[PDB]
């Protein structure tokens, strides 16, 4: 059901680590996404999509 | 309470505080057999 | 956007500085229209563009009050770098939990 | 001039200097006797004096 | 998940998360965040034995 | 509607089209700009935030301006023309001269501060119902001396031109244009129009108050939301998430009350008297036991008698402070006394005035057994309760001993407490101050909260520290910029509402305006609640006097509005009446004669083309009178309506007709509406002045010994 492992290329072997993977993998590019505001002042930032 | 008024700890207390264990550390720890160094391109080396 | 349209097409196609960028080793033709054609807009110390940009290109060299100005985002960046790894750890964390 | 003053003022349950004294005496100094002389010298060796 | 059921959610969960990643520019592969969805809903809330 | 009319409309929907087209381009070039930037910006995070953030405030601000794009248009006696809108509209191509102009812009000022008296250069106002994209109709207003020759629902320019105008004239812009911030009272006579100059009023005080009211909000008080949806029409933004709207029934937030009551109690239950009525009752509930209270400790068996719960009450009553605060003095000193009571005979004496090795911990012994005690806290329970405003009024009405006790009338007896009045709601808002809350605080929220912050904390911990960093050089962490409290704050829900729902919800809020429609309903009671949920003394009061069927109403402003900002209130009455015709006129007079000795009206100076008419009624001939009276008026032209009490099924009842105005009136049966309790001559007079050009009267025997 996992199926390609995306670091070799071949069928994931029984034992693999998925989930920390995944978690690394989703987790990293963390930094590029935009975030909420910095600054403590302000309206809440929810009307702002 | 015995002298003060501190408490004396428990048998089962020795499991629930925050020191003790069933505990994980958030701090890694300092391991033997390893250094630092400075780092340069070193375009002659293979991959691996 | 029409100078960094303009600084695109007059460049030669063999000239190195674009010829960095257009072969994907290095930079992008925002980092070139500055350098070049012309800073644009800055940003104020609450994060609002201000009205009158810089119009001068480091080629050029910036006045005084224009370099002040930009000196508003490098000092932000900073500081914005540094926490902007703080949400990426917590979300991190919670997935790896 | 202001309308919100004039509404604290009314519901200000303090009347006289003596009592106000009393009331912020006993605010600095909570475990102090309600004697009116400290009462009325604190207030004065705390900013003017 | 009321409406359509535990197959239908989970495709929408993976399908909103898959948007902001790739509106923002980070391409991960679907199976990564498909190994974190499937730890939302591995559980049945009994009403009546 | 002349096809001059429907020309103009559709000029004006055509133009309204062509301005929501360019804001669909412009919507669309934003939102390309949005996901273009968003996807490969390459440039520095700071400015890609900055760029996003400001393409994401336009979208928000062209979504939001999509409801009602265009409010009116201005005409400059220079013949250039202005269009009012939610949004600013240039032409890059055309010198940028505006084709929509941003209501808030300096060169939008007239649309809300000229008047006809004193034009800011302005010939005519123009004013479009919009609904959705779309342009129901529109009302013209001429800033002079009126033409006759233009098209509004009002029809007040008609009837103004059929000098006495120039007179009326700076009179309403006198009203209008006051530089006064405090409570204005406005009382003109039926006919005199005193609604527009109101509704003048509220949006040229929220107008140039904006800045410093866009926070506190504004709540408009009635029986009806027209003002509200003035409010709206003029200031869709201040009215959409700023206005909030209660009649007199929902003051009390979630609770929809809508029943009655009669003269006999509302008169009563109205009045600031109440207030000692209150107080009397909520002390009835800090009871005595008729019999001592055996409290039965886990080992010596005690007893709590009558005595002991009168010192504790007068202890608690010495206090002062609210019922469910004083509850901790009385239960305090209780618990006290029962404790000396229970060790004195635990330790049987032996440790009477020893030292605190054994006494106190003997004591507080027995006091942590007995607020585990379940039989104790129910005797504490049983008298001193813990209180609400509906389980206060609720037992109070129901028993038969308590009113006695507190000294209400026998009049506002009612078998069954729940059922709540209209009259009842403010007792409840202001039962609120007397019983206060007992300390209440949370326990899982303070888990959470310390939970979160040392997830936070940890999340802060798993970065790397600066004494082991690899980087060329050093640089700013974020340890040395956040903490665990600030960052796990970050990820809560941060829940957001609209200021208008918002406040909504909550009783102890202060709002900036208010407004106050018919205000000679209002009792004193009200009055009370009004005045403190609005501290700043911002009131636009409109009403007449004369008016009221509520027998608790206002009898005079003075009487009301005096006891809050004596002699600072500022009172305006409007004179001449010109909305209703002389005939009719003369009627409300006739009725006014049995008001008031001298009762000073409104003088007439208009006449209608037709006298009214008057018929009797025999052999249950009504059924079919009125349908064909509704027959005959609907289909020629105009509004009509029939007045009259609900036993004839095609009247509608004065209470809901006094707001609004019409070309025909037919008053059925004028006896029942005089017989309707002691404001049936009100209620008769204001169904008459409802009528504008043509009056038409029912009656059985003979008309009223007034007519
Ligand atoms: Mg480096």
């Amino acid at each position: 059901c996992y199926g390609r492992s995306m670091a070799t290329g071949k069928l994931v072997d029984i034992g693999e680590a998925v989930g920390i993977v995944a978690a690394q993998s989703i987790g990293e590019p963390g930094t590029q996404l935009t975030m909420r505001t910095f600054h403590q002042g302000g309206v809440t930032g929810g009307a702002d999509i | 309470t015995g002298p003060g008024n501190r408490p004396l700890k428990s048998l089962s207390d020795l499991l629930k505080g925050k020191q003790g264990r069933f505990r994980q550390n958030l701090l890694g720890k300092r391991v033997d057999y390893s250094g630092r160094s400075v780092i340069v391109v070193g375009p002659q080396l293979k991959l691996h | 956007e029409e100078v960094g349209k303009a600084l695109e097409e007059f460049y030669p196609a063999d000239n190195p500085i674009i010829t960095i960028v257009k072969s994907g080793a290095t930079g992008n033709l925002t980092q070139t229209r500055t350098l070049a054609g012309m800073k644009g807009l800055v940003t104020n110390p609450k994060g609002e563009f201000i009205p009158r940009p810089i119009k001068s290109s480091f080629r050029e060299g910036l006045t005084v009050l224009e370099y002040f100005i930009n000196t508003h985002g490098a000092r932000k960046g900073l500081a914005d770098t540094a926490l902007r790894t703080a949400d990426s750890g917590y979300l991190t964390r919670r997935l790896v939990d | 001039f202001s309308e919100i003053m004039m509404g604290t003022l009314e519901k200000d349950t303090t009347s006289g200097t003596d009592e106000a004294l009393l009331d912020i005496y006993r605010k600095l100094r909570p475990g102090e006797p309600p004697t009116k002389e400290s009462a009325q010298t604190l207030l004065e060796n705390l900013f003017f004096k | 998940l009321r409406v359509q059921g535990p197959r239908e959610v989970q495709i929408h969960l993976v399908k909103e998360v898959q948007e902001v990643y790739r509106a923002q520019g980070v391409s991960i592969h679907d199976k990564h965040i498909e190994v974190i969805v499937r730890q939302m809903l591995r559980r049945v809330t009994i009403i009546d034995s | 509607s002349g096809r001059d009319y429907e020309d103009e409309l559709q000029s004006e929907r055509d133009y309204v089209a062509g301005l929501y087209a360019r804001l669909d381009a412009e919507r669309a070039q934003s939102q390309r700009r949005y996901a273009a930037a968003l996807r490969e910006h390459g440039g520095t995070a700071v400015e890609r935030d900055a760029e996003v953030r400001a393409l994401a405030k336009d979208i928000a601000r062209l979504n939001v301006a999509d409801n009602g794009l265009c409010f009116g248009r201005l005409d400059t006696l220079d013949d250039a023309r202005l269009y009012i809108g939610r949004l600013g509209i240039f032409d890059r191509d055309n010198d940028f001269e505006p084709l929509l102009l941003d209501w808030r812009a300096p060169m939008a000022r007239p649309f809300y501060v000229a008047t006809a008296a004193n034009p800011e250069n302005m010939r005519r106002r123009r004013q479009f119902h919009t609904l959705g994209r779309k342009v129901v109709d529109f009302t013209d207003e001429i800033l002079g001396r009126p033409t006759g020759a233009e098209h509004d629902a009002t029809n007040d320019a008609a009837l103004l031109a059929a000098d006495i105008v120039a007179t009326i004239q700076a009179e309403q812009d006198q009203v209008i244009r006051l530089d006064h911030t405090g409570v204005l009272v406005i009382e003109g006579g039926p006919g005199t129009g005193k609604t527009v100059v109101a509704l003048h009023r509220v949006a040229y005080l929220l107008y140039t108050y904006r800045k410093q009211m866009e926070r506190h909000g504004v709540l408009v008080v009635g029986p009806t939301p027209a003002f509200l949806d003035h409010i709206g029409r003029v200031l869709p933004s201040l009215g959409e998430s700023d206005a909030v709207f209660m009649t007199p029934g929902d003051f009390v937030p979630g609770l929809h009350v809508t029943a009655e009551d009669t003269p006999e109690a509302a008169e009563v239950k109205g009045s600031l008297k109440i207030l000692d009525v209150l107080k009397a009752a909520v002390a009835d509930r800090q009871e005595l036991p008729s019999e001592p209270i055996p409290i039965d400790l886990s080992d010596v068996t005690m007893r709590i008698d009558a005595e002991t719960a009168k010192w504790a009450r007068d202890e608690a009553r010495k206090t002062g402070l609210p019922h469910n605060e004083a509850r901790a003095e009385f239960v305090d000193v209780v618990t006290y006394v029962v404790t000396e009571r229970a060790v004195a005979r635990i330790g049987r004496g032996w440790l009477t005035r020893d030292d605190k090795h054994a006494w106190e911990k003997m004591r507080a012994d027995v006091v942590g057994e007995l607020e585990d005690h379940e039989q104790f806290n129910a005797a504490l329970d049983a008298l001193w309760p813990i209180l609400t405003p509906e389980d206060v009024l609720a037992q109070l009405y129901t028993s038969h001993e308590r009113l006695r006790a507190a000294g209400a009338p026998e009049c506002l007896w009612r078998a069954d407490g729940e059922a709540w009045t209209v009259s009842d709601v403010p007792l409840l808002d202001e039962l609120v101050d007397l019983l206060g809350r007992n300390k209440a605080a949370d326990e899982a929220a303070e888990r959470e909260r310390r939970e979160e912050e040392a997830y936070a904390a940890g999340v802060l911990d798993l970065m790397v520290d600066r004494e082991d960093l690899m980087d060329d050089e050093d640089h700013l962490l974020a340890q040395d910029l956040i903490d665990a409290e600030e960052l796990a704050d970050r990820f809560k829900e941060q829940d957001n509402r609209e200021l208008s729902e918002r406040a909504a919800a909550d009783r102890e809020w202060t709002y900036g305006h208010v407004v106050v429609d018919e205000a000679q309903e209002l009792s004193e009671m009200d009055w009370r609640l009004l005045m403190r949920r609005c501290p700043r003394r911002s009131f636009t009061i409109v009403g007449d006097l004369a008016q009221r069927r509520s027998p608790a109403g206002a009898r005079s402003w003075g009487a009301m509005l005096d006891s809050y900002v004596p002699g600072r209130w500022v009172y305006k009455s409007l004179s001449v009446n010109y909305r209703t015709p002389a005939e009719i006129m003369a009627v409300a007079a006739a009725v006014l004669a049995e008001f008031a000795p001298d009762a000073t009206p409104p003088d007439s100076v208009r006449a209608c083309g037709v006298a009214p008419w008057a018929r009797q009624v025999t052999d249950d001939d009504i059924a079919s009178a009125i349908a064909e009276f509704v027959s005959e008026e609907a289909g020629r032209e105009g509004t009509s309506v029939v007045i009259g009490p609900p036993d004839v099924p095609g009247t509608v009842p004065p209470s809901e007709t006094k707001g609004l105005e019409f070309d025909a009136v037919l008053v059925v049966e004028p006896e029942r509406i005089l017989a309707d309790g002691p404001r049936g001559a009100a209620e008769l007079y204001v169904a008459l002045t409802r009528a504008t050009q043509r009056l038409g009267v029912l009656y059985r025997d003979a008309l009223p010994q007034a007519l």
